[PDB]
């Protein structure tokens, strides 16, 4: 029905 | 600007996120954030109800 | 942030997408109008689970990450989010590797369907470039 996402890479550089 | 009468850039929460950082905020699902800053491409600073900080982009939806 | 017709083209050729892969600027504005009526925090999301993002509706399975798409590809290396900036960057160096994968601009269903085979130069009419 729904996905929480994975968290994104932190932050470049 | 940033120092524009305006919210700026805004979205809406889809999902809860606990800050994690000092430098983070947090907000719960409806929650709106404004005043976006795209500082880097997968992260955002932004104003929650009263808190300013960074945020996971992708727990929320631009409006609109 | 909602581009001009004029200003985006103008954006887009600064960008490199005038005759990129073959296809005129006309193709580019034309398949922005009609993908996102040139609007930069475009979102859309898919009965796959999957979503389109930014000005060119750039989508999650193939090609950004975006935390949620299952069995996921991310070949423009990249956040979703990327493709939501004011500035049409990511969403350009994206679209150059899409419009490069073997199908050119097929890979954006809006213009197949509004923009290929009609008089795409009308979408630069009038501007400076």
């Amino acid at each position: 029905s729904s996905v929480v996402p994975y968290l994104p890479r932190l932050p470049i550089l | 600007p940033l120092g524009s009468s305006d919210l700026g850039i805004t979205a809406i929460a889809l999902y809860d996120y606990q800050a994690a950082g000092d430098d983070e905020i947090s907000f719960d699902p409806d929650d709106i954030i404004t005043n976006i800053e795209m500082i880097d491409d997968g992260w955002w600073r932004g104003v929650c109800k009263g808190r300013y900080g960074l945020f996971p982009a992708n727990y929320v939806e631009l409006r609109q | 942030k909602v581009f001009g017709r004029c200003e985006l083209a103008a954006a887009m050729k600064r960008h490199g997408l005038d005759n990129y892969r073959g296809y005129s600027l006309g193709n580019w504005v034309c398949a922005a109008k009609f993908e996102s009526n040139f609007n930069t925090q475009a979102t859309n999301r898919n009965t796959d689970g999957s979503t389109d993002y930014g000005i060119l509706q750039i989508n999650s399975r193939w090609w950004c990450n975006d935390g949620r798409t299952p069995g996921s590809r991310n070949l423009c290396n990249i956040p979703c989010s990327a493709l939501l900036s004011s500035d049409i960057t990511a969403s350009v160096n994206c679209a150059k590797k899409i419009v490069s994968d073997g199908n050119g601009m097929n890979a954006w269903v809006a213009w197949r369907n509004r923009c290929k085979g009609t008089d795409v130069q009308a979408w630069i009419r009038g501007c400076r470039l």
